[PDB]
């Protein structure tokens, strides 16, 4: 039953970069 | 309303991804067994997309995400479904809906004796 509060961080070109470094798609 | 799809991969570097995320202590959540950690993420202003990242150590845990609108309404963006993300690192992005918060669950309902570490990250971005 915990809940966490996050606050996100904006997205950067360096960030991005590792993402989409040999991404493979998923479906659900 | 109307809500656009998510968008959800996989990418292979699990150990390097998590090195990264352990330099921060906030960013590893340890989850129970039996229980349910849910990440409130709000909607930015800046923003029009949120985007996750995260990964466990050792065996799968169940991962969902919902919009509560602001008793309150939700919509389904992702459904929970148990994630190998020991062996993966698994992301996604969604377009906002609108001014609201978002739910990422982390389900570990499901596990009887194993807790579940999580490293995650939200994002952000236009
Ligand atoms: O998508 C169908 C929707 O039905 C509503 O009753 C629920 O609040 C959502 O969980 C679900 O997304």
């Amino acid at each position: 039953g915990l809940t966490i509060e996050a606050e996100p961080t904006e997205l950067s070109y360096q960030d991005a970069l590792e993402m989409l470094a040999e991404s493979k798609p998923v479906s659900t | 309303p109307v809500i656009a799809a998510p968008s959800m991969w996989t990418r292979p570097q699990i150990r390097d991804f998590k090195e990264k995320i352990r330099q921060d202590s906030d960013s590893v959540i340890t989850v129970g067994r039996g229980e349910v950690v849910t990440v409130r993420v709000p909607t930015h202003e800046e923003g029009s997309y949120l985007f996750w990242e995260f990964a466990t150590d050792n065996y799968d845990i169940g991962f969902g995400v919902y919009f509560e609108w602001t008793k309150p309404v939700l919509d389904e963006i992702v459904p929970v479904y148990r994630r190998d993300c020991h062996e993966e690192v698994y992301a996604g992005s969604h377009q906002y809906p609108g001014r609201g918060v978002y739910l990422l669950k982390f389900d570990n309902s499901y596990s009887l004796w194993r807790s579940k570490s999580v490293y995650y990250r939200v994002y952000y971005t236009r």
